[PDB]
């Protein structure tokens, strides 16, 4: 268990890109005699928040397409590489809308064209 | 089942704080169905009149705009005699300005501010845009007399 | 007033009708107005029963006609009709609009310049009927006096593309000229104007423009039409790059040009030897200042077109060899430095375009890798296993790992492909000199192997061969 | 052969489409019926079996396949294309877009083939689901409204062939509306 995981990030694309970076430079320093919070913590030099529910409880974190949290397991997963939207949505809801626009091009298991909120080019991967 | 997420959070939001000048609610007639009201704005001839609109989601909203007409009858350039609105909102792209980023609430704020700001550009009643664009007096005439005849009680 | 000319058009033509055309004189104007306030199906009945009441054998009834045309060609755009009755008016009229001689015609599309210039077409539907009076005018062997009616045509069109065309109706002129005959000189004046506006346009209004320029373009003028675009985009690529010392904005534009004039090269296969022959550098040994950043993005969207793939990547060794002699032969002299200005070298614009890669231009990175192992497996060492034989092969395969190291960090789906190959070419041959790939592979891993827990198979299956593999090979 | 192949081993053959598809291109482009017929069948089984990218390229060759053209290869193309509407046409739908644009290169194509193109892209058009884009119907009667407005003959005929197909898929009360005002159009063009 405390060898590395298989682990990857959700998130925005102008958001994620550091923490690949900072994970590949960092990955040597992982150690299993430390636990793995404390391996994780000091490898991508952050913290974590312990639930910040108060605050941000109605805040609007759900798909901005179909307004839910908890579509049949789903979480807003997929966001905008934005900073003015910001919008998280879902996998189902964003391809059922991708799916349509004639401004929307598929390469393999990708999925090109425009945020529903701010008309921004959105990627979305199958 | 994006639909039921949807209707869910708008009825809310509409049953506590609805645009001004605006109400919906899931109509007792048609349960299915939302029976919403437009009260008439000031400074227009549609003042002291309550529009009954007749609001069906169709199953795949968000993806596809509410249909929206009004029962109570309006004389307006961009809505017919059988209540149907000419407004891009209301249609699917590249034709029509539908997104889900958009909600009841938001279409019938444009459907409130068409009636301010009739559109000579995309007149459904050529008649009353005419009307409307070279004779505001018998236009605001008729839309007033049209809100005293239908509109009252 | 109507239903008179209704009963007069039910029985017979040319004894009431034109009677009856000899009574008002005044106001069909009014008349359409009120047809087009009550019902448009009653203005086209009338519509019919006009044109047949004034036949254009009598020259009382071409007037009439003449004054209800600028009548409903005004109408159509200036009154906001309903859309149904608008297409039925256009088609009318459209319909009617051969019988006719030359100058009534030409008069006509003389009022199309002068609304058109000056006018704010308010929709520019009326535009539907402009190809077939020109058509008209094609066909009319009927002399003029100024003539036949094509070299009419040619005047109109001449002044009509010369003159000034407003921001809004630039795409209606081209979409409408996609019908009429033009020869090379017609054509290459609509495209010359319709590139003249780029400029002075939104930057989302140029990728449909470009469209119908290309379905346009295959009667005469392809060279053109492309050597505008890539012109046109390589100067706001380098406005970019001097403002740096619009960003998503210019590549998500350039990424569907590409896809756009590659529709349009499987649609004709000419119209890529064209694109090619301006762009081969290696014409005789001379680089060009054709190339760019987009122009080649270009070509390595060409790439998967199977009949191009192959030149198209050949060229682009051969000029990457031509930069790097350039490079080497100014850099070892003085003597060029103080006369030549320092020209972005073909390396540098690859790299340049594996940076604007990230977005959207899944159609381009699948040329780069072929490009980058191509490098690699002609100008790998040999001679163990000196400048010339050396330096611009070391720089070529040196470039090769660039990129595909460039690709491997932000293409997350050549991963595999990029690995699978290396590790196909590192196993098996043990006898060529391998010793930049392993180096290129080092830099890979190391940089993410995170990334290669993706694609992890792919190793631990050439593990198998680690059994018949020499021995500095296995260490390493 | 060809059927129990794609029928059966369409897992492991998933991942090898784009070859699939290299192939289909070749088959076609030489004579000899049988050939092009089993050319038809890798595109067929190629759009039937894999994914919507591959769908997607599927219907992308058949395009470049009728336009580029010449005349075995066209007829060819526009028999699948026929097949695979009534198969899929919901698939086919979100392709419709480069279908559409195949009237910008009618200038190729023979009266009989344009039957069958026009009937492909009105039997795409009237789905009752899909009024929602009747953007190609708009632009069909566009083409239509030229045509008709021709002194060339040649010219005529596809206006009147295609208008007339169009009629006939719509005919299964403002359907009346446009079909009786099209006609007429017709029958005064014609007259
Ligand atoms: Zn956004
Ligand atoms: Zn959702």
């Amino acid at each position: 268990p405390t060898m590395l995981p298989e682990c990857f990030f959700l998130g925005a694309d102008h958001v994620v890109k550091p923490l690949g970076i900072k994970l590949s430079r960092n990955i040597h320093l992982w150690d299993p005699e430390n636990s793995v919070l404390q391996n994780l913590k000091d490898v991508l030099e952050i913290d974590f928040p312990a639930r910040a529910i108060l605050e941000k409880s109605d805040f609007t974190m759900d798909c901005g397409i179909c307004y839910a949290y908890q579509l049949d397991g789903t979480i807003p997963d997929q966001v905008c590489d934005n900073s003015q939207c910001g919008q998280p949505f879902h996998q189902i809801c964003l391809y059922e809308w991708l799916r349509g626009l004639l401004t929307s091009r598929q390469s393999f298991n990708i999925i090109f064209g425009e945020c529903p909120y701010c008309s921004k080019p959105i990627t979305l991967k199958m | 089942m994006q639909r039921a997420s949807r209707l869910k959070r708008e009825l809310h939001m509409l049953a506590t704080e609805p645009p001004p000048g605006i109400t919906c609610w899931q109509d007792k007639d048609q349960m299915d169905d939302l029976r919403a009201q437009i009260l008439g704005g000031a400074n227009t001839p549609y003042e002291k009149g309550v529009f009954k609109l007749e609001v069906i989601i169709p199953e795949r909203y968000p993806f596809e705009p509410p249909q929206i007409r009004f029962l109570t009858p309006i004389y307006h350039p961009n809505i017919d005699s059988a209540g149907r609105i000419c407004l891009d909102v209301l249609k699917l792209p590249p034709k029509g300005a539908w997104r889900p980023s958009l909600n009841i609430a938001t279409v019938l704020t444009s459907i409130q501010l068409l009636m301010s700001e009739p559109n000579p550009d995309d007149p459904l009643m050529a008649d009353i845009s005419s009307e409307f664009k070279y004779n505001k007096p018998a236009f605001l005439k008729n839309a007033r007399q049209w809100t005293e005849k239908h509109a009252r009680q | 007033m109507d239903q008179k000319i209704l009963s007069l058009a039910a029985e017979k033509t040319a004894d009431k009708l034109q009677e009856f055309l000899q009574t008002l004189r005044e106001g069909d104007l009014t008349n359409l107005l009120q047809n087009q306030a009550v019902k448009g199906k009653v203005a086209g009945a009338l519509l019919r029963a006009i044109f047949k009441g004034s036949p254009c054998s009598e020259e009382a009834g071409t007037l009439r006609r003449r004054k209800i045309y600028t009548c409903c060609i005004q109408l159509v755009e200036s009154g906001d009709l309903q859309k149904e009755i608008v297409s039925e008016i256009i088609g009318l009229l459209m319909l009617e609009a051969h019988h006719f001689p030359g100058p009534l015609l030409v008069e006509l599309a003389n009022e199309f310049i002068s609304a058109v210039r000056e006018g704010s077409l308010v929709n520019g539907k009326s535009l539907e009927l402009l190809p077939i009076i020109l058509t008209a005018l094609a066909t009319k062997k009927e002399n003029l006096a100024y003539l036949s009616g094509e070299e009419c045509k040619k005047q109109l069109i001449n002044t009509l593309c010369s003159g000034r065309w407003d921001q809004q109706y630039v795409i209606q002129l081209t979409s409408m000229f996609k019908d009429v005959p033009l020869t090379a000189e017609e054509v290459e004046f609509v495209v010359e104007k319709a590139l003249s506006m780029f400029s002075k346009m939104n930057l989302q209004e140029i990728p449909p423009l470009v469209y119908q320029l290309l379905v346009l373009s295959s009667k005469g003028s392809r060279k053109s039409v492309l050597e505008g675009i890539i012109a046109f985009f390589s100067a706001l690529d380098k406005q970019h790059n001097e403002e740096q010392s619009p960003s998503g904005e210019l590549r998500h534009v350039e990424g569907t040009i590409i896809l756009h004039i590659v529709f349009a090269i499987k649609l004709d296969y000419e119209l890529g030897r064209e694109l090619v022959k301006h762009l081969k550098v290696g014409q005789q040994g001379d680089s060009n200042n054709n190339l760019s950043p987009f122009s080649i993005a270009l070509l390595l969207s060409v790439t998967r077109i199977q009949r191009f793939q192959d030149q198209v990547l050949d060229l682009l060794k051969t000029s990457v060899v031509k930069s790097f002699k350039d490079l080497q032969l100014l850099q070892g002299s003085k003597f060029l430095q103080n006369l030549v200005p320092h020209r972005s070298y073909v390396s540098t614009m690859i790299l340049e375009v594996v940076k604007n890669s990230v977005h959207s231009w899944d159609h381009v990175t699948q040329g780069l890798v072929e490009l980058g192992f191509i490098l690699m497996d002609s100008y790998g060492p040999k001679k163990v296993l000196p400048s010339l034989s050396r330096m611009p092969n070391q720089h070529a395969c040196k470039l090769g790992a660039n990129i595909l190291l460039e690709t491997f960090k932000i293409h997350e789906m050549i991963r595999q492909e990029i690995l699978e190959q290396v590790l196909n070419r590192v196993v098996t041959r043990a006898s060529s000199p391998i010793s930049h790939f392993l180096d290129l592979l080092s830099n890979i891993v190391m940089y993410a192997p995170l990334v290669l827990q993706s694609c992890s198979s792919k190793v631990t299956e050439a593990f198998d061969y680690l059994s018949f593999l020499p021995l500095q090979t296995v260490q390493r | 052969l060809l059927q129990s192949t794609f029928s059966v081993h369409y897992l492991v053959l998933k991942d090898m489409c784009s070859s699939i598809l290299s192939l289909a291109q070749s088959l076609l482009h030489s004579l000899d019926q049988s050939i092009i017929s089993f050319g038809s069948l890798l595109y067929k089984y190629a759009f039937k079996f894999f994914d919507t990218y591959c769908q997607q390229e599927v219907v992308g060759a058949l395009v470049t396949h009728i336009c580029s053209g010449n005349e075995a290869e066209v007829d060819t193309a526009l028999d699948v294309l026929l097949e695979l509407v009534v198969l899929n046409p919901s698939a086919m739908m979100m392709n419709a877009v480069f279908v559409k644009g195949i009237l910008d290169y009618l200038d190729n194509i023979s009266p009989q083939q344009i039957r069958k193109l026009f009937y492909v892209l009105s039997t795409l058009a009237f789905s009752k689901q899909n009024e929602a884009s009747s953007h190609i119907q708009d632009d069909m009667h566009l083409v239509i409204r030229k045509q008709l407005s021709s002194t060339v003959f040649k010219y005529k005929l596809i206006g009147i062939i295609g208008a007339v197909t169009m009629a006939g898929i719509m005919a299964a009360d403002e359907q009346c509306t446009q079909v009786t005002s099209l006609l007429q159009l017709v029958h005064s063009c014609s007259e």
